[PDB]
């Protein structure tokens, strides 16, 4: 289209094959990933609702109305930074047990 | 220096007349008011929320009202609540003038400056006839709004609305669409809006660069779900347009007025609880609780129960903060101000890297910086 | 009204006045040390304490809200007249 | 990264900066503020009151007013136990001394034992 | 008022602002002071019989915080709080 | 409801195009500009006089601090200090003592004019309406002793008028 | 008490680093004396530079002695910047006396003192 | 007139109020806006201090300064 | 009741309850406390060595945005094993959500500066360094903001006292401003006002 | 002593100490650097002047709050004189102005002004009233100046003989006059020896000498520890400074002398650190261009 809303927002010439591919690397960056953490498990089923969304939608318009959280690029841009931070999720470990005890009175506000 | 709107050191270690770099050094007005609020007690220290921000008066007397209202669990009479919507907007007309004002006294234009201090002096002769102050008006306790209007107000209130619809159009008329004002600042202050989120920018920046964003529409603290208006958001990035937001604004503020002068209820004054608000002066000269409320809300005040709340509203500068830590107490723990000052101050190198410095300039005006709320 | 000091000067009306070797009196040198020459106490001695027929009375100090809190004093003891402790003047009863 | 532990105080005595006599001669005092008796209640114990001693005031020569030289004079730092009172008095220089906490004994009284036969309890009055 | 007309040509003749209605010379509009004193009522309180304080006590009603996770096939992830809906153009002239 | 601004394309036709470059050549809405200068030129200007026309006020100005008495009687203060109680910045110094007869009354009675920050919580917390925020605004000193007062400062202060209190006061007495 | 550790591991790199603190400040004096327009020679100015380096010889711990160094690294940031100025430069001279004693004969006839 | 010429600037003498004692006179108009109701004018050494020139503020007394200020509308 | 009462939300409590317990699962590495008080805003509770993963986390992971940030507030409280809170509080733009985000530390331990993340937070940091002594590592510049360049002492601790120990003033001896150690001209007369007969009851800690 | 005359608290701001001083003179240079010791210190000061108020407007920023008081006087009246000494502690005598005007000589100053003040001082009963005089002020020719101070000698120390004199030499400081007229330049050769004395030190000898008894009577000197020519002085002074309403009683003065007297105590004895004239010097040898 043209003159779109935001500064720091140019859209693509096809944004439906970008967002699904966008889409796969998120499958497959979270097919690295293990099994019995619940990141895997929120994350593959949200992403594959947004991917079950957008396979039956031929318009831009229409995904921008019936998709949540649009309107284009800023669903790219959501898009983006979550494969930014799965990458970034293979690292860190984050699913360990908890570490190790406070101080057990310290959330005791009225001190 | 006189361009600087307040005070501001600035450090710019330039390429000639065409920058390297810039630090604004702050801090050179401060005054130790957490420390103090520290030190002090909730209604003893109220008119640290008066001198804090101060342009708007009524605005942050609102946001901590609000704060220990939140805090308290106790909901102001509606008359209460129209009133200082009124005001809030009244004083988010005054806040928008005076950004209007100091980026013409940045830029040059020597005459809007008169034109529209004057009317900001019909604005000082409101606040006189309603609190008694000048420019500092307490006016807005915790537990609704104390002291309120005489027979002699609204009358003013429409004339005086009347009469800026009539100026703040021959302010359209003189500036906005002149020539070389416009040639002077459309090109610059450009800030990407992903980055506009993620330098912290709130209110007018958001509003002028991308993203549509307003905590009153989005979020109900007061009687705004009952009003209605539309607020401008920017076209990409353009000081210009963050101009011409600051007007729309301004024009849709005394829209609100016109709409809260239609709606205002002849209820009541303050809450219902004695143990909040102090008595009125038959009372307090008749009744024996209402002179042990008196006394020992005038020693102590009212004890407040124990948490670590937070509260924002939209003032005319942005996401005004306050957070405040209560003990158990009649004195708050540790309050802190989210200051949209501090957040616009924080993006000033990267808004002025690639300009000269009357774009510094410029970029010191397009943002009203008053650096006492961005002091804490 | 003021009295005499041995340094020729007005005291005041709560015990404060100079001695003769302060030098305060010497940072006092060709300024005025003002003064109230209206004093309190020479007011209660010309009011006309006055005579009300009830037992236990009331004091407000002329209308509500302009003046002191409804005070109630007695009338029992006619060696001791009742004083008010916001007005500061007396009452008496007869019968 | 586990580094070495070593059975040490800790040592901000220089990090905050105090001036040297503020340091030193300042004899801390940890206390239980008691029960204020015209008041009836004990809601203000339980805290633990580290404060400072006290130096001169003098008449202000021109107000009779209380001008001293004391920055530590208004300090009350509030504790809820007395091992971390103790920590933190190491943990920041100063010395001190120590109140202890004096709970009020319970006796047994009942107005059954304010009226006997036999024992000599007697009001006479109520 | 108090101007003659040939400089009231002149100032219409300037700009099309009709200074002579609206002009910053705020004469008699204002209220004259000194109007007879009106009352200030009570609202939803000060009737007798029934105002207990045991009922309207909002300020001793302060819950303790509410607690979930410490020290001490799932169809599900919904937001913090429902998505609001994108807003709506303006009526009276928008751009576009 | 939102009204976002700045959104044209510049129309091509054959007269915008000519109306905009003679706008260009002529600087034709700077001429507009100079007529509204002109416009503000010819009126008439809202200033006041300052010693011979004194600008308006309001009933609930706070001024002087002084401080009133009885009705045919003498001072209104009891030294109950909830203006210490409630002065911010601490501005009022008090030190009682009851007086040659036994009611009890002062001593030290001091406003610090350099402290005093111009609420009116005093104004509130006083039981009898002893000290009172005064009217006017002139204190305008050449030094720095004159600024804090004393007990016979504001009693003087306060004998320089009455009837200007009481008015404000029977102005006021409702609303606050 | 495991703690992280700031800049050292032991003490070793901590005597480093403020051997290279005090090597800034001898090479950072003459620049500045010479810069700010003061009225006292180098000699003393690095006298009193040493001096305040002696007032700290108890300090022990690493993350107290790499928070010195940090303090002293800010400050030489600030003073090979104009930041600061000639009040603060002075202000670490201690010239305007304040004689205050320390003898007890002197700390009684001008006492209320310890 | 050249007491008034070299006063300030005024010649608006046609309302006449009064006057009140330290001889000051005191004039209140309807014709002109809220601002210009009331003007005063200070007489010649109302306590010997030359009070034609350098005049000073407070050389009213408080029920003029009340009536002056547009605190009430009559005198 | 229903008037002078501020009156309670139930499904956006119990959207935020739920919003909080999915946090608390899905990362068991850094997680102590979640709480909402009665006004609805949610709190999280944490270890402090998982600053910049929380702070990703909750930048990104598409249903939590929150990319508006507040406040960083290192809280100062006595009596702990760790006295300094960071107080992260953090705001939605798709969601209008409120979290805060408070992670405790010591007088000297550092963090790991999440400047990187949120480029708001610079100087933040730089002023909260000033004020209280929360280091922070990899950070680009610590100067001092909001104090005096020859003042030290993070004046907001509870250890300095409301007048500081520095005073300045001016001679002619030597033509500039000097300091002294300070010289009040009032007492500041503190006032106790600490009530008795148990102000609240309901949050009655266990008597020791 | 009166009570709150007794001394309080650490020194300084407030810090009521055992000294009311009543100063004359202190518009011009030493007197107002003795006035700003006497607030570093935070006693009373008593000052009158007769001048424009200018430069007593430039000294009300030493003391604290309300502590110094101003009032007037002239070299006529006996009254105005009273009024200052009506309470005084301590009091000082400096006076002279070192040109003639058309009604103050040389003479008349010197005899006519510390007769009365100083009579008026003994009939008012004060401790240690202190006078200052140039060294060796002597009946000696060519010295209108030295001689008119050695006849205020000879006056303070006929009535109340137990007063304070003091002499020093030259006094280098801040606002110097013979140093200025030194620096005054833009061809002549002579020599005579010369030792000046600093004005800190000299004050700090002047406040010791006011609060430490066994001090009356006996008169004190105050001179550096220099010692050498006059010639080494201008090579010295031009060679710092980086150049290739006046008397000629001035250039008497420069070319009389500097000698010393044993036979009265001086700086060590009061015990005082003597400074000498380098880096004070180089404070007050600016002006020039770009050497800095
Ligand atoms: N090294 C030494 O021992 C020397 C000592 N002195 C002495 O030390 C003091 C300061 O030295 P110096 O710099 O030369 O001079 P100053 O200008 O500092 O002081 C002279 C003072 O005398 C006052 N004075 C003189 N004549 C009259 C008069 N007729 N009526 C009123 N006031 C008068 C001046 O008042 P105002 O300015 O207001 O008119 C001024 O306050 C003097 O008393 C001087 O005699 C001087 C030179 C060398
Ligand atoms: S509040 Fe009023 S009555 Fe009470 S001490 Fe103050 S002035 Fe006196
Ligand atoms: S107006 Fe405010 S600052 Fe002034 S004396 Fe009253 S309470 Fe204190
Ligand atoms: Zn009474």
């Amino acid at each position: 289209k043209k003159t779109t809303g935001l500064v720091g927002l140019a859209v693509c010439e096809t944004p439906h094959e970008r967002l699904k591919i966008l889409y796969t690397k998120i499958l497959d960056v979270l097919g690295h990933i293990p099994k019995n953490a619940a990141y895997r498990k929120y994350t593959e089923q949200i992403t594959n609702e947004k991917l079950s969304i957008v396979k039956a939608e031929p318009d831009v318009k229409k995904l921008e109305e019936q998709l949540q959280g649009g309107q284009i690029e800023e669903v790219i841009l959501q898009a983006e930074n979550e494969l930014s931070l799965a990458r970034k999720m293979i690292q860190w470990k984050p699913w360990e047990p908890l570490v190790e005890e406070p101080p057990a009175s310290q959330w005791k506000w009225p001190i | 220096h006189p361009a600087a709107h307040g005070v501001l050191r600035l450090v710019m270690e330039l390429s000639g007349e065409m920058v390297r770099k810039c630090d604004p050094h702050i801090g050179l007005l401060h005054r130790g008011t957490e420390k103090l609020i520290e030190y002090k007690t909730y209604l003893q220290a109220l008119p640290y929320f008066d001198r804090l921000d101060y342009v708007s008066m009524m605005c942050n007397e609102q946001a901590y009202s609000l704060a220990v209202e939140k805090l308290l669990n106790i909901q102001p009479p509606p008359r209460a609540q129209w009133i200082r919507v009124l005001f809030g907007e009244i004083t988010r007309l005054l806040n928008h003038i005076m950004a209007v004002t100091t980026h013409a006294l940045d830029i040059g234009a020597m005459t809007p400056f008169f034109w529209m201090f004057e009317e900001r002096e019909k604005m000082f002769e409101f606040y006189e006839r309603v609190s008694g102050a000048r420019m500092h008006a307490a006016y807005v306790r915790p537990g609704g709004v104390h002291q309120d209007l005489p027979l002699g107000l609204m009358d003013d209130i429409y004339e005086f609305s009347k009469n800026f619809s009539l100026r703040i159009d021959e302010l359209e008329e003189m500036l906005t669409n002149n020539r070389i004002w416009r040639n002077r600042t459309v090109d610059i202050g450009v800030v990407t809006a992903e980055d506009a989120l993620n330098y912290g920018f709130s209110g007018v920046m958001l509003r002028g660069s991308g993203i549509q964003w307003d905590l009153r529409k989005t979020q109900p603290y007061d009687v705004y779900d009952q009003v209605e208006f539309d607020v401008p958001i920017g076209s990409r990035g353009d000081c210009y347009d963050r101009y011409l937001c600051r007007v729309e604004e301004m024009r849709q503020s005394i829209r609100i007025i016109s709409q809260c002068l239609n709606k205002m209820p002849p209820g009541e004054i303050k809450v219902d609880d004695a143990k909040v608000s102090p008595p009125k002066r038959a009372e307090m000269k008749t009744s024996m609780e209402s002179l042990i409320h008196h006394f020992k809300l005038y020693t102590e005040g009212y004890q407040v129960p124990p948490g670590a709340t937070y509260t924002a509203i939209e003032a005319p500068k942005g996401e005004f903060g306050v957070y405040l830590v209560s003990d158990g107490s009649s004195r708050p723990y540790r309050c802190k101000i989210k200051a949209p000052g501090f957040a616009h101050l924080a993006g000033l190198d990267k808004m002025s890297k690639g300009h000269m410095l009357a774009d510094v300039v410029a970029i010191i005006g397009t943002q009203d910086i008053v650096f006492g709320e961005v002091d804490r | 009204g003021v009295r005499t000091s041995p340094t020729g000067e007005k005291v005041t009306h709560t015990g404060q006045v100079y001695d003769d070797e302060d030098y305060r009196r010497v940072r006092f040198v060709g300024r005025q040390k003002e003064v109230n020459e209206n004093f309190a106490i020479d007011l209660i001695a010309e009011q006309p304490v006055s005579q009300v027929g009830s037992r236990v009375i009331s004091c407000d100090g002329g209308g509500g809200a302009l003046g002191h809190p409804r005070v109630y004093i007695n009338l029992d003891k006619e060696t001791k007249t009742g004083t008010c402790g916001y007005c500061g003047l007396q009452f008496r009863q007869q019968h | 990264t586990q580094l070495i532990t070593v059975d040490e105080k800790l040592d901000i005595t220089t990090l905050t900066g105090v001036p040297e006599e503020h340091i030193k001669t300042r004899k801390a005092r940890i206390f239980v503020p008691a029960r204020n008796n015209m008041q009836s209640g004990v809601n203000n114990t339980k805290k633990w009151k580290m404060e400072f001693d006290t130096r001169e005031r003098w008449e202000n020569p021109l107000m009779g007013w209380a001008s001293t030289a004391d920055p530590l004079s208004n300090l009350v730092l509030t504790f809820s136990t007395k091992e971390d009172a103790i920590a933190f008095a190491e943990k920041n220089g100063w010395s001190y001394d120590v109140e202890e906490r004096k709970v009020p004994k319970p006796k047994s009284k009942s107005y059954g034992a304010n009226f006997s036969w036999n024992k000599r309890t007697r009001v006479s009055t109520k | 008022a108090s101007a003659t007309r040939l400089i009231q040509g002149l100032r219409n003749w300037a700009s099309g602002r009709d200074l002579q209605a609206k002009l910053q010379l705020r004469y008699q509009e204002i209220s004259k002071r000194t109007q007879p004193p009106p009352k200030l009522p009570v609202g939803p309180s000060h009737r007798l019989s029934n105002n207990y304080y045991c009922a309207r006590d909002g300020r001793r009603e302060a819950m303790p915080p509410s607690i979930v996770m410490s020290s001490q096939s799932e169809k599900k992830a919904v937001s913090p709080a429902p998505p609001i809906k994108r807003w709506e153009l303006s009526q009276d002239e928008p751009y576009l | 409801t939102y009204k976002y601004v700045n959104l044209r394309e510049p129309s091509m036709d054959m007269k915008s195009v000519t109306d905009r470059a003679a706008q260009t050549l002529l600087w034709t809405e700077l001429i507009r500009g100079l007529g509204m200068t002109l416009s503000y030129l010819f009126r008439e200007p809202a200033t006041i006089n300052y010693p011979f026309e004194k600008g308006p006020l309001s009933p609930r100005f706070r001024g002087e601090h002084a401080l009133r008495r009885y009705p045919s009687g003498e001072e209104r203060c009891i030294a109950c200090k909830l203006c210490e109680a409630v002065c911010p910045a601490q501005a009022i110094t008090i030190e009682a003592e009851p007086r040659a007869d036994g009611s009890r009354r002062t001593t030290r009675y001091d406003i610090d004019m350099t402290k005093c920050i111009y609420c009116g919580f005093c104004q509130e917390a006083c039981p009898v309406d002893a000290i009172v925020e005064g009217p006017n605004f002139e204190f305008s000193t050449e030094t720095h002793e004159e600024l804090l007062y004393n007990k016979e400062k504001l009693l003087n202060n306060g004998d320089k008028w009455e009837a200007e209190i009481a008015a404000n006061i029977q102005a006021d007495y409702l609303y606050r | 008490t495991s703690v992280k550790p700031i800049f050292s591991r032991d003490m070793n790199e901590a005597k480093r680093r403020v051997r290279e603190l005090y090597r800034a400040w001898y090479r950072e004096v003459p620049n500045t004396v010479h810069l700010f327009q003061l009225d006292i020679s180098v000699k003393q100015g690095r006298d009193k530079v040493r001096e305040m380096f002696k007032k700290n010889a108890h300090v022990t711990d690493p993350r107290v002695v790499d928070l010195l160094v940090i303090k002293g690294k800010m400050e030489l940031e600030e003073t090979i910047n104009v930041w600061k100025q000639r009040t603060h430069v002075m202000r670490f001279f201690h010239e305007t006396e304040a004689p205050r004693p320390k003898d007890f004969l002197s700390k009684f006839y001008v006492g209320h003192d310890p | 007139y050249l007491r008034v010429l070299f006063r300030a600037n005024d010649v608006r003498v046609g309302t006449l109020v009064g006057e009140d004692k330290y001889g000051n006179k005191y004039y209140e108009d309807n014709k002109q806006f809220f601002g210009r109701h009331r003007w005063v004018i200070y007489t010649t050494e109302m306590n010997g201090k030359n009070t034609f020139w350098d005049v000073d503020g407070s050389m009213v007394p408080p029920e003029w300064h009340r009536w002056l200020h547009c605190m009430t509308d009559d005198p | 009741t229903r008037p002078t009462v501020r009156p309670r939300n139930d499904v956006a409590h119990k959207q935020l309850s739920a919003f909080g317990e999915y946090v608390a699962e899905i990362l068991p590495k850094y997680v102590q406390q979640v709480q909402v008080s009665c006004f609805s805003e949610l709190e999280i509770c944490i270890h402090p060595d998982g600053v910049i993963p929380v702070l990703t986390f909750l930048r990104d992971h598409s249903n939590a945005q929150f990319k508006s940030l507040a406040d960083l507030t290192a809280v100062d409280i006595p009596t702990r094993q760790n006295r300094f809170e960071i107080v992260y509080n953090l705001l939605s733009l798709r969601f209008n959500s409120r979290i805060r985000v408070k992670t405790y530390t010591d007088e000297l331990t550092p963090v790991e500066s999440s400047v990187s993340v949120y480029k708001a937070a610079n100087w933040y940091e730089r002023e909260i360094w000033d004020m209280f002594g929360v280091f922070f590592a990899n950070h680009p510049d610590l100067r001092r903001i909001l104090t005096d360049y020859g003042f030290e002492g993070h004046p907001f601790r509870k250890d300095f006292p409301l007048s500081g120990y520095v005073e300045l003033r001016y001679d002619d001896e030597v033509k500039r401003v000097v300091a002294e150690p300070v010289e009040l001209a009032q007492e500041f007369r503190k006032f106790d006002l600490n009530s008795p007969w148990e102000a609240f009851p309901a949050y009655r800690q266990p008597p020791e | 002593l009166h009570h709150a005359v007794i001394p309080h608290g650490k020194g300084g701001r407030s810090s009521v100490s055992g000294i009311v001083a009543t100063v004359f003179g202190a518009t011009g240079f030493l007197g107002r650097y003795l006035v700003n010791h006497l607030g570093r210190m935070g006693s009373q000061v008593i000052v009158p002047y007769r001048c424009e108020p200018y430069d007593t407007m430039h000294l009300r920023p030493m003391g604290d709050l309300g502590q110094i008081i101003f009032m007037d006087w002239n070299g006529r009246d006996k009254d105005s004189i009273r009024r200052a000494v009506e309470h005084s502690n301590v009091v000082i005598n400096l006076v002279g102005r070192e040109w003639e005007t058309k009604n103050f000589d040389f003479e008349d100053v010197f005899v006519k002004i510390p007769q009365a003040i100083a009579q008026v001082s003994k009939e008012a009963g004060v401790e240690k009233f202190i006078h200052i005089s140039h060294l060796n002020a002597d009946i000696k020719s060519s010295s209108k100046y030295l001689r008119n101070k050695a006849v205020g000698e000879k006056e303070v120390r006929e009535t109340f003989p137990e007063a304070t004199i003091i002499k020093p030499a030259d006094i280098f400081g801040r606002e110097d006059r013979f140093l200025n007229y030194f620096a005054n330049i833009r061809s002549l050769g002579k020599k005579t020896v010369k030792q000046p004395v600093y004005i800190v030190d000299v004050t700090k000898g002047i406040i010791n000498a006011i609060k430490d008894p066994d001090a009356r009577g006996k008169t004190f000197a105050f001179v550096g520890p220099n010692r050498y020519l006059l010639f080494d002085l201008v090579q010295y002074v031009f060679a710092v400074a980086h150049r290739p309403w006046t008397t000629r009683d001035k250039v008497e003065r420069i070319h009389t002398t500097d000698r010393t007297l044993p036979h009265l105590p001086g700086l060590e004895d009061l015990g005082v650190q003597a400074t000498p004239l380098e880096l004070k010097a180089i404070e007050v040898l600016r002006r020039h261009r770009t050497y800095r």
